């Protein structure tokens, strides 16, 4: 991040921002998952019932 | 072909070589070692998922 | 002579300067457009070991004039100090402490060993496309024998009779 | 050679006159003034400026042909279209909206182009002279 | 040798000449310029090591055609030659014997 | 080509002086010399052979002869400092090819940029602290010494160490955000309920 | 209707066979015009296109001329099946009974 | 060949109405520029 | 010349040169019908037909600006069937590629006729450019032929007749011209008018180790200040 | 001032367009920039004619009201 040094008020800005789109896209992708899953995405997770 | 390799964003090199004889020198001590498949387009995904009986679908 | 046609199609959205399509070709030329050609000396000696003493001048003079216009300059050493300390310590294996302890990570040391072969792969690449045309050569004549045989049926037609 | 360059040349045509032919050759000192100022094809005219926009312009272009050239997140929704399982299908549309912000880059660039400035602090030391000022300068 | 001089001097023992001139211009050319980026008349270098293919009959014909006495080998080959293909390969005397035995009885 | 010596000439620029058409004065390298190549005795042989061979090997003519110095070499250093301003990362980037062959890791890239931009940062706070000490000395304060590593008996403040620790905890003071309290706005109300009493 | 040919705008007619005798004499000739095609005068009705130089995809630029001279849509399923000359005299005969007996051209 | 422009031995008239490949790229861009007269409109 | 001395050059963890099917940790595993509730599945048996008509969408969709010309249609064809002819004549198994082969060669190509419906492809621009200089090439040595005018071609054909003449009237031993001789008797004349040409220089380095640039200007100095322009 | 820079900046985006028309134009790797170049710009436009609009109806109404309660005060 040291090229970054002058180009705001905060040196760790980009870092800062990062590690929310990390963490809101990584938290995204099990909910597209089964979304492509379907409505059947509960027997691809555990499997038939009991 | 340069221009054709960017157009149709195949930019994994050596991905369209028959033999990609850079991509061998690069990975000689690499872990894991694996040249990229033959005609591979890093847009393409070919994943599949099935629901069985057990669980994690196996 | 037949008449060849007068001109192929003509792109209205491509040109030499401004091509359509991208590649690091065309960018590698606006590249070198910018930096210019290469500086090339005529000199018999370099400039820095020619000027020495001057360059010297003018590289203490720029220190003497940060150094008389930053009047806070002991502010800025002990502002440092953390830093230089801290950023050293924390990358001295990766840079050189691998050298000679735990772990070596050659990864950097395996991309100039290709690349230095590849160095000499062009610098061959004329005896090694040579040697492969050598083969192809040999096939090629190898067929034109058969046109050498039949222009001398003629001759043994006639010699025979 | 551009047309800046030649419009200079017919407004000093009759001064190119007197310097190439009259003073560049006549004797001595004159003549070597005439020489060492003489009009013609600029040596080393190239304006690397120019150059440095045109370089970079196709350098950022070639990144804004990638970043634009996505697979539809829209597209992919109905798996019917080249697309089953895209886990990362929410990011197809970060890139060419960053690209599309880029257009603002110069437009927003400093604190007075992003917001009215008169009601800002740093206002008040450039009108004192560029001087520093106390905190509380806006509000006695 | 790994002491070659002081770090000013680096550039100087670079040089290596062909000829006994002195002094010696100490500067070693990276690359060749390259100002104008002109249309070579010189062929394409890939045109190489390229095996035998379709584009070699194809241009034969397109120069045979340039002559009275090859457009009468094109036209006699395309029409009265029992062959499943233009990449003429010979591999065998057999058709050049059994037309001398056929022709020879005279 | 037939726009090359055009182009040729128009890119680059040429020696003008023509130093070594006088032909005693031409140099044999005794003026600027390598000391420390590893083929120095040999470059000293070359020059020692050309004065041989300039006046037959005796070198008698040599010492009753004048001395000329490396015209060559005349206005060398303004002629660099042209074109380091003519084209300023076109003279760098020449300048440190052979320099930049051998490139370092990215850590050893990060700390040059980082510590190098750290480094101008601390510069531009000290230059504003310095305008804090003349509006100081404008209103009233006569400042003996300078700086804001107080000798006495006073706290100091260092500066943020660039260590992303207190890189996470503090940030400087924007400027921009402190801004005119927005009940000004409401003055505005005076002026709408004027327009209503005139009639506008 | 009207194409380029060899730089000059020319106006292009379409065919109608609808006789045996003319449909085998023009597969034999659009056949023999195509550059690719070997021993032209051997050339049969019982020819086989692998026999003369021809593959797969030289088979879909002859169906495309074929489009172009008769204006059939000729769909890409039909197109791997034409490996002969009888393959495809036997299939413009079937699109000429099917537009004379369904009234509409065959499903492209 | 031997009539090539040369920058030492140019009269003015033939600077004036060089167009060389400087000029060139201009004119490309000048397409440009007309071509986009009513997108920018 | 130099070859790779490295005898692992390509060894990969799936075997001797495999570029068609790496190894990686999820690897394909079979499915049985009787344990399998649902599926996502993208393959399909589509492939052959798309390969088909694909072929007939780029062929048909570059010959509208082609303007008839018959040489370069035919040209243009043994291009196309080279780019189709690929996973037939490669080494790598193009049958055993990771997840189907011929779904991700049909994918590929479409990408490529998305451009050329567009008419921006580069190998269609390279054609336009190529045929350009072709076709004005042709034009020169027809106007050449019709003033009666003889073309630099027939020149060194006819000149290059005569040598052969003259070489076989003198050797009179052997009577085996061989193509060797045919061939460096056409070679001499070939770099003698190509260094007659007033060429840029296309070698790094002259009769000397010396670049032959413009650059390539040293000491001694001997050129004075640049002239002006003349009236 | 402020005005007339963001004028300035968004006339060379104008320019960056224009010098690269063809690319942005036959180039569909780049079809989204053509089509959303004129929306991102009449934002910019609105925003920048919004602060100078903005700006003199506030003068307007601070110059109108010195000079009536002036004269009542007197
Ligand atoms: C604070 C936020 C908290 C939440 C966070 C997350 C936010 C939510 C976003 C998530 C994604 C939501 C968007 C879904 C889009 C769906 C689009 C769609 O509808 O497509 C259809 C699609 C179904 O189609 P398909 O699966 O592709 O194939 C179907 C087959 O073809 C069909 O085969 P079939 O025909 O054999 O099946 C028969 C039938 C069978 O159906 C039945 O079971 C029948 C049920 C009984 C009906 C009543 C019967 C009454 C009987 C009356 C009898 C009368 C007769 C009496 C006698 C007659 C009198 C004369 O099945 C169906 O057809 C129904 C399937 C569709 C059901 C609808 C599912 C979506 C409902 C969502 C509701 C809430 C949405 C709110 C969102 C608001 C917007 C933001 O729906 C789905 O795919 C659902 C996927 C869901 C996956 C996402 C789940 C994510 C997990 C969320 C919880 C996470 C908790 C932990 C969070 C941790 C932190 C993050
Ligand atoms: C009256 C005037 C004259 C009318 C008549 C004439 C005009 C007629 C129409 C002419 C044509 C119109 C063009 C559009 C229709 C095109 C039809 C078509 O077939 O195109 C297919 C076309 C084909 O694909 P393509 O050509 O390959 O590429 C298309 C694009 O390049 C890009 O394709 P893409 O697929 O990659 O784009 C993806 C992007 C597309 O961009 C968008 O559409 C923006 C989406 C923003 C809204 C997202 C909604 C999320 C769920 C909300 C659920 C509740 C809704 C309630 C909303 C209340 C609002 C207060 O969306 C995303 O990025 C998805 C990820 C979003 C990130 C995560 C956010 C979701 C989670 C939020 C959680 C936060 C709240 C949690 C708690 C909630 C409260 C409890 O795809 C398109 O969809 C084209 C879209 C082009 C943009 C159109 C608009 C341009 C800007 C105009 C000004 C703004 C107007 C729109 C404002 C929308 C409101 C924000
Ligand atoms: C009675 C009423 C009238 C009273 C009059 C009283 C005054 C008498 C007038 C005449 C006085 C001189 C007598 C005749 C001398 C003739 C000697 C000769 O034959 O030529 C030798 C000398 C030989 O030069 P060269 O062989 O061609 O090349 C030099 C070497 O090759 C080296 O070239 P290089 O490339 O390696 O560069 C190194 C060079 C220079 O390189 C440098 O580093 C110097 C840098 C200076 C410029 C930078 C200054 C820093 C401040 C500005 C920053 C610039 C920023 C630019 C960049 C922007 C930011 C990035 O080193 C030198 O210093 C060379 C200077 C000449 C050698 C003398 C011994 C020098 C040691 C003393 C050094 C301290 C003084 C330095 C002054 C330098 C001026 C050129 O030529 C001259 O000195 C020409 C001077 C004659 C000019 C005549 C002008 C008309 C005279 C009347 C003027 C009226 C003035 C009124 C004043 C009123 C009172 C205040
Ligand atoms: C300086 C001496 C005292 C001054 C007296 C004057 C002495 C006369 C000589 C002065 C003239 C020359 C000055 C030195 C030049 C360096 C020598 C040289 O040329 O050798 C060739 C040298 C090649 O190195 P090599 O030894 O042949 O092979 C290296 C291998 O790659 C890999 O090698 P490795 O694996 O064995 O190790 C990796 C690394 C070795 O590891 C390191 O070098 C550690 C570097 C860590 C960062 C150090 C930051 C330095 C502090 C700067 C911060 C501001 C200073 C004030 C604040 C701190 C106060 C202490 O390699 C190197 O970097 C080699 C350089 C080591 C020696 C030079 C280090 C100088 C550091 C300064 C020392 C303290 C100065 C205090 C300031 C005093 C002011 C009053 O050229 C280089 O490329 C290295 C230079 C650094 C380049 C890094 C990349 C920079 C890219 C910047 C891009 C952004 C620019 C944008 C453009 C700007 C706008 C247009
Ligand atoms: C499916 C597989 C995964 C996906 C694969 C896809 C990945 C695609 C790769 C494509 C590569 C990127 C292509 C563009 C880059 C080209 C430009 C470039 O930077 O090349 C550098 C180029 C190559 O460097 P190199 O010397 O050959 O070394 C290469 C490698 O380091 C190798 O040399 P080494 O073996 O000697 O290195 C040993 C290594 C040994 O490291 C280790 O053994 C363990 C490392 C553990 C890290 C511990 C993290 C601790 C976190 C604590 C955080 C606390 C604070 C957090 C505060 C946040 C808020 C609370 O330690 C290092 O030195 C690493 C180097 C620095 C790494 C920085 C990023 C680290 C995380 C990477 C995230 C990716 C994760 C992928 C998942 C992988 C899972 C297996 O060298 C240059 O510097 C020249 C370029 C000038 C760059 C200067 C300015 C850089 C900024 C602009 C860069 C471009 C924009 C940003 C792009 C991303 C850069 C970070
Ligand atoms: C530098 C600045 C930019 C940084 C960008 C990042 C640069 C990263 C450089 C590439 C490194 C990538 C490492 C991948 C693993 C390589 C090793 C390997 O293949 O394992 C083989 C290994 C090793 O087998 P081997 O035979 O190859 O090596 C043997 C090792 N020796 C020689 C010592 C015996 O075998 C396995 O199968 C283990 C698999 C474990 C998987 C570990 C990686 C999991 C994470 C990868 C996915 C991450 C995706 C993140 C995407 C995030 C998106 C939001
Ligand atoms: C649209 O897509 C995009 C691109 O295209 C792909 C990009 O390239 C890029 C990258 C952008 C760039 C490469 C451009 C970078 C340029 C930057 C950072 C600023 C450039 C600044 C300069 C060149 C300095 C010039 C100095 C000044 C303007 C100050 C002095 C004033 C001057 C010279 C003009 C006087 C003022 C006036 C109003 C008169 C105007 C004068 C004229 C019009 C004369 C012209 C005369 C003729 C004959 C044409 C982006 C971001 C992008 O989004």
């Amino acid at each position: 991040h040291g090229w970054t040094s002058m180009l705001s008020h905060a040196v760790l800005l980009l870092s800062c921002y990062s590690i929310i789109i990390m963490f809101l896209f990584i938290l995204g992708m099990p909910t597209l998952l089964l979304y492509d899953f379907g409505i059947f995405f509960l027997a691809y997770l555990k499997g038939a019932g009991k | 072909e340069l221009e054709e390799l960017t157009e149709t964003h195949n930019y994994i090199p050596g991905a369209k070589d028959d033999v990609n004889l850079r991509g061998y020198l690069a990975t000689q001590f690499a872990w894991g070692k694996k040249v990229i498949s033959f005609y591979r387009h890093p847009a393409d995904d070919f994943k599949c998922a099935k629901a069985t009986k057990n669980m994690l679908g196996r | 002579m037949k008449k060849p046609m007068a001109k192929a199609y003509e792109h209205p959205y491509n040109s030499e300067h401004h091509p359509l399509n991208f590649s690091a070709v065309k960018i590698a030329e606006t590249f070198h457009d910018f930096i210019g050609p290469e500086q090339v000396s005529p000199h018999y000696e370099s400039f820095a070991m020619s000027r020495k003493f001057l360059l010297t001048f003018w590289g203490g003079f720029f220190v003497l004039n940060f150094g008389m216009a930053t009047v806070d300059l002991n502010w800025i050493m002990k502002s440092t100090y953390i830093p230089w300390i801290f950023w050293f310590q924390l990358m001295y294996f990766y840079v050189e402490g691998k050298n000679s302890m735990f772990m070596p990570l050659l990864q950097r040391f395996y991309r100039r060993a290709a690349a230095n072969e590849i160095f000499t792969m062009e610098a061959f690449y004329h005896e090694n496309i040579e040697n492969k045309l050598r083969n192809l050569m040999r096939i090629t004549k190898g067929q034109l024998e058969y046109w050498d045989i039949h222009t001398s049926y003629g001759e043994i037609r006639a010699d025979s009779i | 050679m551009n047309p800046i360059q030649k419009a200079w040349l017919k407004i000093l045509e009759p001064v190119s006159y007197v310097i190439n032919e009259k003073m560049a050759k006549r004797t001595g000192i004159i003549g070597k003034l005439g020489r060492f100022f003489a009009i013609g094809p600029r040596e080393y005219g190239v304006h690397p400026i120019n150059r440095m926009f045109i370089f970079m312009n196709r350098k950022y272009m070639a990144f804004q042909a990638v970043a634009l050239h996505r697979y539809s997140f829209v597209k992919s929704l109905t798996h019917n279209g080249f697309h089953m399982l895209r886990v990362f299908r929410h990011f197809a549309f970060v890139l060419p909206a960053t690209v599309l912000a880029g257009l603002g880059l110069f437009v927003y660039w400093g604190d007075d182009n992003k917001c009215y400035s008169p009601d800002r602090f740093p206002y008040l030391k450039k009108r004192a002279g560029d001087m520093a000022l106390p905190l509380n300068s806006l509000n006695q | 040798t790994l002491q070659w001089g002081s770090l000013a001097e680096r550039p100087m023992v670079d040089r290596v000449m062909s000829t006994s001139t002195w002094p010696v211009p100490y500067y070693q050319r990276l690359f060749k310029a390259y100002p104008i980026r002109e249309k070579k008349d010189k062929m394409s270098l890939l045109l190489s090591d390229i095996d035998i293919d379709d584009t070699n009959w194809y241009q034969a014909k397109d120069f045979l055609r340039g002559s009275f006495r090859g457009r009468q080998i094109v036209d006699y080959v395309e029409n009265n030659i029992a062959s499943n293909t233009y990449i003429l390969i010979q591999q065998d005397v057999a058709n050049m014997a059994k037309a001398y035995v056929h022709d020879i009885c005279g | 080509s037939l726009h090359e010596k055009m182009q040729t000439d128009y890119l680059w620029v040429k020696d003008h002086s023509q130093a070594d058409s006088w032909a005693k004065a031409r140099t044999h390298g005794y003026n600027y010399i390598a000391h420390t190549v590893p083929n120095k005795k040999e470059r000293y042989e070359m020059i020692w052979r050309s004065m041989g061979k300039s006046t037959d090997w005796e070198l008698e003519k040599f010492r009753l002869g004048k001395k000329f110095p490396d015209r060559g070499n005349k206005r060398r250093w303004f002629k660099n400092l042209f074109r380091l301003i003519k084209n300023p990362m076109g003279y760098i980037f020449w300048k440190t090819y052979k320099a930049r062959l051998a490139k370092p890791s990215l850590i050893v890239t990060s700390m040059f940029i980082g510590f190098t931009l750290g480094f101008i940062k601390l510069k531009a706070q000290s230059i504003a602290y310095s305008k804090k000490q003349y509006a100081t000395l404008r209103a009233g304060k006569n400042i003996e010494g300078s700086g804001q590593v107080h000798f006495g008996y006073h706290d100091q403040k260092w500066g943020m160490p660039a260590i992303p620790m207190f890189q996470l905890m503090y940030y400087e003071l924007p400027g921009n955000s402190i801004v005119v309290n927005p009940c000004r706005n409401q003055n505005y109300r005076l002026y709408f309920e004027m327009r209503k009493k005139l009639g506008i | 209707l009207t194409q380029y040919v060899e730089g000059q705008i020319v106006n292009r007619n379409q065919l109608t066979l609808k006789k045996q005798e003319d449909i085998e004499q023009y597969v034999l000739k659009l056949v023999r015009g195509y550059f690719r095609t070997t021993n032209k005068q051997g050339l049969n009705i019982n020819s086989v296109l692998q026999d003369h130089g021809l593959d797969e995809f030289d088979s879909i630029e002859l169906a495309m001329q074929v489009e172009e001279d008769l204006g059939y849509v000729i769909s890409a399923e039909t197109i791997p099946v034409l490996n002969k000359v009888k393959h495809f005299v036997n299939y413009i005969n079937h699109v000429e009974q099917f537009k004379a007996e369904n009234g509409k051209a065959p499903i492209a | 060949p031997q009539l090539w422009p040369n920058p030492n031995k140019l009269r003015f008239a033939d600077l004036y109405k060089y167009q060389g490949v400087e000029m060139k790229k201009i004119n490309d861009s000048i397409k440009n520029y007309k071509a986009a007269k009513f997108y920018i409109g | 010349g130099y070859k790779i001395r490295n005898k692992s050059i390509f060894w990969t963890r799936a075997g001797w040169k495999n570029n068609w099917h790496p190894k990686n940790f999820n690897a394909p595993r079979p499915s049985y019908g009787e344990f399998t509730m649902g599926i996502r599945c993208r393959n399909d048996h589509h492939s052959f037909l798309r390969y088909v008509q694909t072929y007939r969408n780029m062929s048909r969709h570059c010959k509208q600006y082609f303007l008839g010309d018959k040489q370069l249609e035919e040209t243009f064809i043994l291009g196309l069937r080279s780019l189709f002819l690929v996973p037939y004549d490669s080494q790598c198994l193009t049958d055993q590629i990771k997840h189907g082969g011929e779904r991700r060669f049909v994918d590929q190509l479409d990408r490529d006729f998305e451009l050329i419906s567009y008419n921006t492809h580069p190998y269609q621009l390279f054609t336009y450019t190529v045929r350009n200089e072709h076709l004005a090439w042709k034009n020169e040595q027809y106007e050449k032929i019709q003033k009666g005018e003889k073309t630099f071609e027939q020149e060194l054909l006819d000149y290059l007749d005569e040598q052969v003449l003259a070489e076989k009237a003198k050797l009179r031993d052997g009577q085996n011209f061989s193509i060797e001789r045919m061939t460096e008797i056409a070679l001499h004349v070939f770099r003698k008018a190509r260094a007659g040409k007033v060429r840029p220089a296309q070698d790094v380095r002259g009769p000397d180790g010396n670049v032959n640039d413009f650059l390539e200007q040293r000491r001694p100095f001997e050129h004075p200040n640049p002239t002006g322009v003349t009236h | 001032a402020t005005a007339l820079y963001k004028s300035s900046a968004l006339a060379g985006n104008l320019f960056l367009y224009a010098y690269n028309y063809n690319n942005f134009t036959a180039n569909i790797r780049l079809r989204t920039m053509r089509y959303l170049f004129p929306v991102v710009s009449l934002a910019i436009f609105g925003n920048i004619y919004w602060d100078y609009r903005s700006q003199l109806v506030k003068v307007n109404l601070f110059d109108e009201y010195i000079q009536a309660r002036a004269q009542e005060l007197v």
